[PDB]
């Protein structure tokens, strides 16, 4: 039996920013789905194009884990045909879509009393993200008409900011750890059966 | 690009790094606070003019984009709210000299100390001086503190006012407004919105109409207050005559309900407290803001954070911890709403509970908006707020409903109208003083009174007005107003007038809303959703519409019309009609103790 490689995607211990999300291909796997359960309180589980009513008995050629962390207010971002600051600078879903998304509350563990400077995410940038893109780049935003030439002055921006954590804070901007569960079957394969 | 986008990016710049800046500026300062040690308080210094430099270079790059060529109505205000550079318009030598000059003034005012006879003591503002005014009922020491207190400081602080004056009317010039009176009424100001448009001039004569409205009834007041006090001094009272300053229950005459106990129509009946009721049901600190939080979740607004219960100071700590114990209710940002009060069990820390509760439901509702549009539609939308709960949480009604107050409770006329006469004495007696003080210093700003008539006019328009006369003659030297704090401490003194407007406006709209039969006095607004659904309306706009127009929403009308206050003080006017009959209602300027 090839059991995915889950538990160490939902039990990792370092998830990546919202501006560089991270990616990782499960195929040729059995993907057993109660093992969520036990999680924590995943609150957020949505998912689109699929019957998540235990219907995966099916078989699907890729999956695709996309895990990142972002703000308690911009989970419900992550969805078809939303607008933002993660959806049009940052992760983007495509209208259609056929996955799962969770997100649970992972307060304990991504803030620091002083902060959590570790996590980032994109403020400006010129035009929208098509699906599933990254972009790592940092340039110095242009607002004006003049050149940047390297140097953050006046209309001059750096790209990403930084979330900084407290435990502290509301419910509303408390960090929540996010997993996409992208599914993919093509013209007819049979390669991850759960 | 245009300049509307390159504003756009500046703005969702600014917000960001504001917001962090600001959170932890007011949590060091919570911190400070809730822990009174020398590191807190470097800490808490450093993270203010952390705070202070950073709003200092934005408010300097704000400048750039230019007020004109901007559409969007939410940008304009943003970015003219952004551009106000207060003082920062006066050069070098002047600043520094006006920052010296308030800081003396301020040092001068907390250092008080008036010698007494005997040489016995010597004693300060607090709590010596409070005290002798608060309790005694001896005309001699009266007169006695009250004079030394107001030669003491005034012959210090009369000489740094008129520079004062000087140095920030000249403030106000560099900045287009024509004075330094302009410059503060300038916070009800409403512009480019057709039908809801103010200016500064029009808010002296809709205050000057609402005092006019205001003035009947107060007469009445007061003399029923010079009636009862005739008893106490008749030799030194005059039945026609204003009332000498020093014998208002208090240092300033602020408010009269030191008076009460002389005052009280009926001393046989006793009011309403429920104190021994909530030792003998061991309440605690959690229980009383445990109901008010379930009067709020009645109303149907929403419940308090899980931060809140876990994070806030409900009651003194025990330990060694000192704290600063008067009661605030704190918004630090990003979704952390605290309160902090040392909490003892009795009715009027529930009453104070219900309204810092309010204070917070308001912090609660305003939070969607962005940084710089976080706050009450004007400097006196949100006390009002405050108070309409703790109004409500006062009636027999809700006392019986919660259980304190026995079912078989029978209500009086008599107890109903000791009531309604100490609450006039609080909520009037401070109007026409707080009216006074501001029109004074308005003609003072406006050059319209000379220097050698700021003690001549005020006591003129004392007499006039407030019906209050000086014990004693008084030259140039002294500088009477000067004594109150919120002159000495250069604070705007006209929002505890369009408060208390607002408030009995609001008291007046949620209770016909809520499907109330009978006097206004007696009204709740528990378990009626309307009234919640009504009030979030106005709760959740913050600053993003004009004052007006947040108003209109919860009364239905665009102007501060003082009806209900006179309506809530029906019962009262009555029998207060009904004592006077004998006596003479009205005072005359031209007998003074002096003669
Ligand atoms: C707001 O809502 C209702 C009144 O509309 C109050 O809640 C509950 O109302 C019922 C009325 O049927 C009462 O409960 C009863 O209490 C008796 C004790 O006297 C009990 O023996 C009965 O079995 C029944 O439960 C009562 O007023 C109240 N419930 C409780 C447990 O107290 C509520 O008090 C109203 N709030 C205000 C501020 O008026
Ligand atoms: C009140 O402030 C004092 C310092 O001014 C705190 O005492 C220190 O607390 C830190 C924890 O953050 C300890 O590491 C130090 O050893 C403590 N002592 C000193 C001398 O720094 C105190 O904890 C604060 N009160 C509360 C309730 O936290
Ligand atoms: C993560 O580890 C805990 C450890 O007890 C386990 O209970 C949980 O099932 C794990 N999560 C998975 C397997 O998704
Ligand atoms: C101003 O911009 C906001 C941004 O969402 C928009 O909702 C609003 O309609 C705009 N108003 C005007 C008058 O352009
Ligand atoms: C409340 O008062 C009654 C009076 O009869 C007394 O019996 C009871 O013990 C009291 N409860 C207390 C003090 O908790
Ligand atoms: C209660 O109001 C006044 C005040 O005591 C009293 O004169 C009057 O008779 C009472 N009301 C009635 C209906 O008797
Ligand atoms: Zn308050």
């Amino acid at each position: 039996t090839n059991l995915c490689p889950f538990d160490e995607v939902f039990n990792a211990t370092r998830f990546a920013s919202v501006y560089a999300w991270n990616r990782k291909r499960i195929s040729n796997c059995v993907a057993d789905y109660s093992v969520l359960y036990n999680l924590a309180p995943f609150f957020t589980f949505k998912c689109y194009g699929v019957s998540p009513t235990k219907l995966n008995d099916l078989c699907f050629t890729n999956v695709y884990a996309d895990s990142f962390v972002i703000r308690g207010d911009e989970v419900r971002q992550i969805a078809p045909g939303q607008t933002g600051n993660i959806a049009d600078y940052n992760y983007k879903l495509p209208d259609d879509f056929t996955g799962c998304v969770i997100a649970w509350n992972s307060n304990k563990l991504d803030s620091k009393v002083s902060g959590n400077y570790n996590y980032l995410y994109r403020l400006f940038r010129k035009s929208n993200l098509k699906p599933f893109e990254r972009d790592i780049s940092t340039e110095i935003y242009q607002a004006g008409n003049k050149p940047c030439n390297g140097v953050a002055g006046f209309n001059c921006y750096f790209p990403l900011r930084s979330y900084s954590f407290r435990p502290t804070y509301g419910v509303g901007h408390q960090p929540y750890r996010v997993v996409v569960l992208s599914f993919e079957l093509l013209h007819a394969p049979a390669t991850v059966c759960g | 690009s245009t300049t509307e986008e390159q504003a756009k990016t500046f703005l969702e710049k600014f917000n960001h790094e504001a917001e962090d800046l600001s959170y932890q500026s007011s949590l060091a300062s919570w911190n400070y606070n809730t822990n009174i040690t020398d590191e807190n308080v470097q800490k808490m210094n450093e993270a203010r003019a952390k705070w202070s430099a950073f709003y200092e270079e934005q408010s300097r790059m704000a400048k750039t984009y230019s007020l004109e060529e901007i559409q969007n109505l939410t940008l304009k205000r943003q970015l003219k709210a952004l551009q106000q550079s207060g003082t920062s318009v006066l050069s070098a030598e002047k600043s520094k000299r006006l920052n010296t000059i308030l800081n003396t003034m301020s040092t001068i005012y907390s250092t008080g100390k008036v010698l007494d006879p005997n040489t016995q003591e010597c004693l300060a503002l607090e709590p010596g001086l409070d005290d002798i005014m608060e309790n005694s009922r001896d005309y001699n020491r009266r007169l006695w503190a009250w004079e030394g207190w107001r030669a003491e400081v005034g012959k210090q602080l009369r000489p740094l006012y008129e520079e004062y004056v000087v140095l920030e009317n000249e403030m106000a010039r560099a900045n287009n407004y024509e004075d330094y009176g302009d410059y503060w009424r300038g916070d009800y100001e409403v512009t480019e919105a057709g039908d809801y448009d103010y200016s500064r001039d029009q808010l002296m004569k809709d205050v000057e109409n609402t005092f006019a409205e205001i003035k009947p009834l107060y007469e009445q007041l007061h003399a029923y207050v010079r009636a009862k006090l005739m008893d106490t001094y008749p030799s030194y009272i005059s039945p026609t005559g204003c009332l000498p300053a020093h014998l208002l229950g208090d240092m300033w005459g602020r408010f009269w309900t030191n008076l009460y106990s002389l005052t009280v129509p009926f001393k046989h009946k006793p009011s309403i407290d429920v104190t021994e009721k909530m030792k003998n049901q061991s309440w605690d600190a959690e229980r009383i803001f445990k109901e008010a939080e379930k009067f709020f979740v009645s109303i149907s607004l929403p419940h308090m954070t899980q931060g809140f219960w876990d994070n806030s100071m409900l009651t003194e700590p025990g330990d060694g911890r000192k704290v600063v114990c008067h009661p605030t209710a704190w918004d630090l940002g990003k979704g952390d709403f605290r309160i902090k009060m040392c909490t003892k069990v009795t009715m009027d820390d529930f009453l104070t509970a219900h309204h810092e509760m309010g204070h917070i439901q308001y912090d609660m509702a305003y939070a969607a908006q962005p940084y710089l549009l976080r706050d009450g539609a004007n400097e006196g939308f949100h006390e009002a707020v405050g108070e309409i709960m703790s109004l409500s949480a006062a009636t027999p009604h809700y006392l019986k409903a919660l259980g304190l107050l026995e079912p078989d409770f029978y209500e009086d006329n008599e107890t109903e109208i000791n009531f309604l006469l100490k609450q006039a004495l609080t909520i009037v007696g401070t109007l026409p003083f707080t009216y006074m003080l501001e029109k004074w210093r308005w003609m003072v700003f406006k050059g319209e009174i000379p220097k050698e008539q700021w003690m001549e006019k005020w006591w003129e328009m004392k007499r006039e007005i407030v019906g209050v006369v000086e014990p004693l003659p008084h030259d140039e030297t002294y500088c009477d107003p000067a004594c109150l704090f919120h002159v000495a401490e250069d604070y705007s003194f006209i929002r505890y007038y369009t408060r208390t407007i607002y408030q009995f406006q609001f008291h007046e709209a949620l209770c016909k809303t809520a499907n109330h039969e009978g006097a206004l006095f007696k009204c709740d607004i528990s378990n009626s959703t309307e009234a919640g659904q009504r009030l979030l309306q106005m709760l959740s706009l913050g600053k993003s519409e004009p004052w007006t127009l947040a108003l209109e929403s919860i009364v239905g009308i665009k102007t501060m019309d003082v009806k209900p206050l006179l309506n809530y003080f029906e019962p009262l006017f009555t029998w207060l009609k009904e004592q006077n009959r004998n006596s003479f209602v009205g005072w005359s300027t031209e007998w003074t103790p002096y003669s």
